């Protein structure tokens, strides 16, 4: 029971300073991560016309 | 610049002040070098109230010049900003920060507003710090104007004393004002530079109260007067009664007849006679 | 950088909303074969 | 490409590392920043062609990035920042308790108070019984 | 040495000031 | 001390001198007021976790999604860069068969 | 409420009103009818900031009779928020600023009467400070 | 600024490079597999210790925590199931690896 | 070498030693203290991070591992716990004390008076 106290102690310091940063830096991990998208989806697109372009050198 | 203005006097008359604000941020983009078209645009956006702006402004000009080769003119504009916004204590902060920052040869400027702005809105406290620390300072430039100027420095250990400044302070000064010996060995030049000296003695003993650095000064009194060609008697019967004070009249007959011996002079002569018919 | 006076200077005071923070159609065609 | 230049800030296409900066350029920028002034704009030491390493991502067995948040090490990590919180606010506390556990076994004077007291009340007593 | 990301909070807000602002 | 001082029949004491029941009901108000201080303390951390839950929700939820669709696009690249490399090879292959034809 | 031909009519009007209270020795509502009065308009608290009732706070007749009353029956205090209101508007003649420094001199307010002289300087142009500048001058030295 | 290992795929806080390949590393992720195979892990590059350049730049912030993870139990329930999930990977692996 | 950190007591594996004190330190705690304090935590004086000397230099089961964590983690916060609840109590002994030391300056006050009385009697 004294053990618990801490950790709800430490739990509301926790949650306090959530309170204060959460919102900040779920928005900035966000816009982190959608670079990355953005990006691969910038690799898929150009991975995929050079296969196209190996189709199109098999052809002719 | 005379062009940029033109474009936002037009967009002025059509009160497009948010045209005119934007040909402002591009116009010191190019002329930003000139100080007064950064002051006119903050004066453009205090003047329409957008003193949030205006404030962003003048922050910005000190950033945009640099503050370690801090400008005077942007520091004397802002505080008198803030000082007309009623931020006081922002106005009274820039100011102090200008003379912590910059050297004496400039801030005149920020001198004379700083006591304009505390001697209306500061306190007879403040008003009166300021005051002296402007006079200081003038003494100082005009002691450096010329050194010779002995009423500069007798207005000055005047000041410092009266204002109760410390010792060595008072003490350091004096041996600058100490150094302007005069450069002839005409007793008229020496007449008005002498009490620097019976005033540096009169402070030690008076005021300090250090009667060995008292004795100090009047012994360099004597190594620095001629004696063959003139004498102040003065100096020789001011220490001869120094060592009167403190009980030595082994010393002061010591002192006052080397006066005889050096430089027979009737007023010395006198002097030692009268003390000894007072002993 | 040197000290800004963006730090050493007291916030100010009279800090007021319109002082410093009001700061700076047609028609359409109907779709195709619609 | 996810490196930015530390030089021009652009996400760079062509991402170079020099061996003396252990900093991230463009190799158009720094081939002739070498070419026009031989030095490293970051740590001014000397550089040369030999010293530069271009990046790579994505070759054959290079893990897929997690991205799901959690990790092992970073919960590790913060594991490992709550206990040194912990620890410094108990050393704190530890101090804390120290000073006042001191301090008062030093004031424990109210024993010899007490028979102060008893003088004093006895003396009086002595002194206002005599008449 | 947890929530060091508000270096970033600042940043962006100075970055957002910076619009309809001055130069340098 | 700290450990041999406990509060019985609303007074302090040594805990060894009380009879064993009493002993038995003190431990249990003792250990009663902590789960009391526990509790008050947890309904004000759900307080603040129940709101937080709703006011991060969002950008979580955006999270997610963008999780997911960056292991689909992910395992693409994957899958299309084996079928680039086979091809590539294979047109290798297929250039000696013209040859051969 | 009502329209007037400009500023000064309505002003005798505001006066007219305290007045009246005064000799009626409504002291406190005579000196709320002047508070009320003289309250400098925020830019959006009239139809247009040119209206006669949106200007007539700068009529220096209303501040000279709102700072009368305040010497007459308000505190010191109270007095110095009146001329110093007044001397930050613009409104201040320099002969009611050298009444603002008589009347914190006859409480003996010396050196907040010297402020008074000092704001004086800083509004006015020469010849317009000359007189404040005597009457400084020479009650500083005395 | 952000890197990712490649043994790993994680974020790193001590970012390096080898000298024989364009990938970084946490170093002390490929100083373990050096310490094995004596080789770059991508490349097969043979490569040495000595062979790392280190990026002196910030590392990777750190991930944001999630509510549930504002508690030190919770935190352990929660490294309780990310390693099951890891565990349960590596072994997904070996038995693909086989088919 | 077993070694042994001044701030948390337990045995560290990054031994360092400040010059200002000549106390052992776990690194990574004396960087946060330095950061948190600037002062050496022995001696109080200033401290800096260039000031710090470095000191010369299995597994079992994972599910073990996360008991063994959860085990040690109660036990570091309820010795948190308990110096909050000492220091407290430290607190209370030392209010009590100081109120029985003022009362009895007021009772030999009061009696000191007093016994001025019986020079006039
Ligand atoms: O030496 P004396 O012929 O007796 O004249 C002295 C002497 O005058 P000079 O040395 O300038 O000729 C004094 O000057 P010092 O020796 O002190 O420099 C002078 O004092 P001042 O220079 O201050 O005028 C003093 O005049 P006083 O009596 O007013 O002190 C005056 O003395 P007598 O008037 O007695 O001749």
């Amino acid at each position: 029971a004294k053990a618990q106290n801490e950790h709800l102690l430490m739990r509301q310091i926790n949650l306090e300073l959530m309170d204060e940063y959460a919102a900040e830096s779920y928005l900035q991990r966000n816009k982190v991560m959608e670079d990355l998208l953005t990006h691969a989806e910038k690799e898929l697109r150009k991975t995929k016309e050079a296969v196209m372009e190996v189709h199109a050198n098999r052809k002719m | 610049e005379q062009a940029w203005q033109t474009y936002i006097n037009f967009e002025l008359r059509y009160k497009e002040i948010d045209r005119a604000r934007s040909v402002y941020q591009r116009f010191l983009h190019v002329h930003g070098i000139n100080v007064q078209n950064w002051i006119k645009y903050a004066k453009f956006e205090e003047r329409n109230g957008y003193i949030g702006n205006a404030r962003a402004a003048y922050e910005k000009a000190m950033e945009y010049f640099g503050e370690e080769d801090i400008n005077e003119t942007v520091l004397v504009a802002f505080a008198l900003f803030e000082e007309r916004q009623k931020e006081h204590e922002r106005a009274r902060g820039i100011f102090k920060y200008g003379l912590d920052n910059l050297p004496s040869n400039r801030t005149e400027e920020i001198f004379k507003h700083y006591t304009q702005h505390e001697k209306k809105f500061g306190e007879r406290v403040g008003i009166e710090d300021v005051i002296i620390s402007k006079r200081k300072t003038q003494y100082e430039k005009m002691v450096e104007e010329n050194g010779y100027n002995y009423d500069a420095w007798f207005d000055y250990l005047r000041l410092l004393e009266n204002e109760e400044t410390d010792r060595e302070e008072v003490e350091d000064v004096y041996e600058r004002a100490i150094a302007n010996i005069p450069p002839h060995s005409e007793k008229r030049y020496w007449r008005r530079y002498i009490y620097l000296w019976i005033n540096y003695a009169l402070y030690e003993e008076l005021v300090a109260k250090d009667f060995d650095r008292a004795r100090q000064v009047y012994k360099a009194c004597i190594d620095i007067i001629p004696h063959k060609t003139f004498t102040f008697a003065k100096v020789w019967i001011m220490f001869a009664h120094f060592e009167i004070r403190q009980l030595d009249l082994n010393a002061a007959r010591k002192i006052m007849g080397v006066a005889i011996g050096k430089c027979p002079k009737d007023k010395l002569f006198r002097a030692y006679i009268d003390l000894e018919l007072q002993l | 950088m040197s000290m800004k006076l963006r730090d050493i200077l007291p916030a100010p005071v009279a800090a007021d909303e319109a002082a410093s923070q009001i700061r700076r159609v047609s028609k359409e065609p109907p779709p195709y074969g619609k | 490409m996810s490196f930015v230049c530390g030089i021009s800030g652009e996400l760079t296409e062509d991402p170079v590392v020099s061996q003396v900066s252990g900093h991230i350029f463009d190799r158009r920028l720094i081939v002739k920043f070498i070419a026009e002034n031989g030095t490293d704009p970051i740590s001014h030491g000397e550089l040369s062609e030999d010293q530069l390493v271009s990046l790579k991502s994505g070759g054959t067995g290079s893990a897929p990035r997690n991205v799901s948040g959690t990790s092992i090490p970073s919960l590790l990590k913060m594991l490992q920042d709550e206990w040194d919180t912990v620890m410094l606010n108990s050393f704190s506390l530890r101090q804390q308790l120290q000073i006042a556990r001191q301090e008062l076994s030093h004031s424990l004077y109210q024993h010899d108070a007490a028979c102060r007291v008893i003088s004093r009340l006895s003396k009086e007593l002595t002194a206002a019984r005599e008449a | 040495h947890e929530y060091g990301n508000v270096i970033k909070k600042v940043e962006e807000m100075k970055v957002r000031r910076e619009n309809e602002m001055l130069a340098l | 001390c700290t450990s041999e001082i406990i509060l019985s029949k609303d007074k302090f004491t040594r805990i060894a001198i009380l009879p064993r029941e009493e002993q038995m009901k003190a431990l249990n108000d003792e250990f009663q007021m902590y789960r009391g201080w526990m509790n008050q303390r947890a309904k004000r951390a759900a307080k603040v976790e129940k709101k937080l839950r709703v006011k991060l929700g969002g950008y979580q939820a955006i999270h997610d999604k963008l999780c997911k669709k960056y292991q689909e696009v992910t395992t693409e690249i994957e899958m299309a860069n084996i079928e680039k490399k086979t091809f590539e090879r294979l047109g290798e292959h297929e250039l000696k068969a013209i040859n051969k034809r | 409420i009502s329209q007037f031909g400009g500023v000064s009519e309505l002003a005798n009007v505001w006066c007219a009103y305290a007045e009246m209270e005064m000799k009626h020795k409504r002291a406190k509502a005579a000196l709320t009818v002047m508070q009320r009065a003289c309250v400098v308009p925020k830019p959006g608290d009239y139809e247009n900031m040119q209206s006669v009732q949106a200007r007539v706070h700068r009529s220096p007749i209303l501040w000279a009779m709102y700072a009368d009353y305040e010497e007459c029956c308000g505190t010191v205090e109270s007095c110095r928020k009146v001329y110093d209101k007044m001397i930050e508007l613009r409104v201040a003649s320099p002969q009611m600023i050298m009444n603002y420094a008589m009347f914190l001199e006859e409480n003996e307010y010396f050196e907040l009467a010297f402020q008074a002289y000092e704001k004086g300087i800083a509004l006015f142009k020469w010849p317009g400070v000359f007189d404040i500048w005597n009457t400084y001058l020479v009650k500083f030295i005395k």
